[PDB]
């Protein structure tokens, strides 16, 4: 269709403007990567509970990392930042966002409605209302259009892998959404069918397989280590029949790169 | 916010009330869109969130300019450039004389420009009707009201069904299609194009079935040749009267051969065969185009 190339070009611009500061965690005095991991895993569950789009999750993670790029947050307020970000993402992305009352209830009354509504206003202030961010998801949906024929296991697996990268800020904050999406597509394609990053996508993205290697090295490791990981919600989510049970598939032992 | 002196209410544009106001220090005339946050409600409305984030990246001469966002605990104001009137009112004032065609042609060309900018930045307007389109004294026309707008993905997902003001609503929404995209906005512009030409609304329905039938009565009831898949759409009924298509010479009499070509392309039943705003800009109807001034 008529706009696919323009939109890609423009999402490629925006991802660079929308990226968080890569080492912001080192300058956070209370919160850690493990804490951010526990929070993102929690939001996976919240999204499963409220039947939210994968996109809504991806957006929320973007808003959280950008918020924490410029704002020092104590551990006891991290979940408040996450909850207001989930709320904003939902209002942005969902046909039916959950109400503030349900957001308050899934935190088990850790925070008040007021506190959620006041964090919402802070997050919008800090993000200067710039909520429409490219995500690994958005790149992945476009890349799917280059698989012949459409393979639903490859699609579920690439998403599963794209979602795994959200949990771990070291190393994945280093990588743009379009890169993680390419690495995820390739890895999924390779695991399911033995195929590789297609020539049509090398042309569209300008990313050679080689250029994807650093992120693919990482993501292969994350895949291999996935059942051993302390955060397990994405793997649970991806056992269900709607995702063809792809988290139960065996990762490939080597990539040949 | 004490830098503004309110001049008058100039309407309730949808989910906000709009005021004309003046900056007391620079003298700038602005439109204010007041969005109350009650208290202990749902927070910032999802329509304000969308409108602001989408508008912040829709910077085009044919899209209304957001100048500021004033963000209190108690209230939320959007500050816009001020434009003279909306197209609905301009059209009502011209109900007797008629809009001159070089200006109809200028306005549509501009609308398509602003719309193509939206689409190529992954935005669906979803509410293009004459009252949401703004004009100034120097012959510019701009897209406004992005409250009902949406950042879309490639390929699209299912989005809200309750979308587009009935008269300007596309058949694929009315027939309950699972997916709609940018074509719903072209549809709306085609109806606006026709309305500028004939001085009245092309399809002024009062219920969904009535909106559909008026569409069918003008353009023919669609079949599988005209639109592969229609007879399989959720709200399609094989009992629909099968009306033949009206010649555009009766439909839109004041219009030339090029005018009819473009209009029929904007009103194609098949959303996939319906002309894009980019392709529309390249149509022979615009070979001739100038930038005339409105005649109040
Ligand atoms: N629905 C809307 N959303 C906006 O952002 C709007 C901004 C805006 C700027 C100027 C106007 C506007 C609209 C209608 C009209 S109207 N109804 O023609 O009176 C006018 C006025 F100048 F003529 F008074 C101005 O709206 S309107």
């Amino acid at each position: 269709p008529d706009y696919h190339e323009d939109i890609h070009t423009y999402l490629r611009e925006m991802e660079v403007k929308c990226k968080p500061k890569v080492g912001y965690m080192k300058k956070q005095p209370d919160i850690t990567n493990s804490m951010r991991a526990i929070l993102v895993d929690w939001l996976v569950e919240v999204g499963e509970e409220y039947k939210l789009q994968n996109e809504t999750l991806h957006l929320a993670v973007n808003y959280i990392d950008r918020f924490l790029s410029s704002m020092s947050v104590l551990r006891g307020k991290l979940q408040l930042v996450g909850t207001a970000a989930m709320l904003l993402a939902s209002k942005f992305e969902e046909i039916y966002p959950p109400e503030v009352a349900e957001f308050v209830y899934i935190t088990d009354d850790t925070y008040t409605k007021k506190q959620v509504l006041r964090m919402e206003h802070l997050v919008l202030k800090v993000l200067t209302f710039d909520l429409a961010a490219p995500t690994v998801n958005q790149f992945l949906t476009q890349y799917f259009l280059h698989q012949q024929p459409a393979n639903c296991k490859v699609e579920s697996l690439a998403m599963f892998l794209g979602e795994l990268s959200l949990i771990d800020a070291d190393p994945y904050l280093k990588y743009l959404p379009s890169v993680i999406a390419g690495a995820a597509f390739h890895l999924a394609l390779y695991t399911v069918t033995g195929q590789s990053w297609p020539e049509s996508l090398i042309r569209k993205t300008g990313y050679t397989l080689e250029s994807l290697k650093p992120c693919l090295m990482d993501l292969h490791q994350t895949y291999l280590k996935a059942p051993q990981h302390a955060q397990q919600s994405i793997r649970e989510k991806y056992k269900n029949s709607k995702y063809h049970g792809v988290s139960l598939l065996n990762p490939p032992e080597t990539l040949n790169l | 916010m004490e830098n503004f002196q309110k001049v008058e209410k100039i309407g309730e544009g949808t989910y906000g009330v709009v005021y004309k106001a003046r900056n007391k220090l620079t003298g700038e005339v602005v439109a204010l869109k007041k969005i109350r946050l009650d208290t202990e409600t749902e927070g910032v409305p999802s329509t304000a969130i969308r409108e602001i984030s989408l508008l912040k990246e829709l910077n085009h001469p044919n899209i209304v300019k957001l100048l500021d966002v004033i963000h209190t605990e108690n209230k939320l104001y959007l500050v816009f450039e001020f434009l003279h009137q909306d197209l609905k009112k301009f059209m009502d004032a011209s109900a007797l004389t008629g809009i001159p065609l070089p200006l109809i042609k200028s306005y549509l060309f501009q609308l398509l420009q602003g719309l193509a900018f939206c689409h190529s930045h992954r935005v669906l307007h979803r509410d293009l009707k004459p009252q949401n389109l703004l004009i100034n004294t120097e012959g510019a026309i701009k897209l406004a009201d992005f409250g009902l707008a949406r950042a879309f993905g490639v390929p699209v997902r299912t989005y809200t069904h309750e979308v587009v003001t009935l008269w300007y609503r596309a058949p694929e929404i009315l027939l309950g299609c699972k997916y709609y995209s940018t074509a719903v906005d072209i549809w709306s512009l085609g109806c606006i194009f026709a309305e500028m030409v004939t001085r009245r609304a092309l399809f002024p329905g009062d219920s969904e079935i009535d909106q559909l039938f008026r569409i069918f009565r003008t353009l023919g009831t669609p079949d599988e040749v005209v639109w592969p898949g229609v007879t399989s759409m959720p709200d399609y009924k094989p009992s629909f009267p099968k009306w033949a298509r009206q010649d555009f010479s009766k439909v839109v009499p004041p219009l030339d051969e090029d005018g009819r070509s473009l209009l029929s392309q904007m009103l194609h039943y098949d959303p996939n065969k319906r002309i894009s705003a980019k392709a529309a800009l390249a149509h022979p109807f615009f070979q001739d185009v100038t930038k005339p001034v409105p005649h109040l």
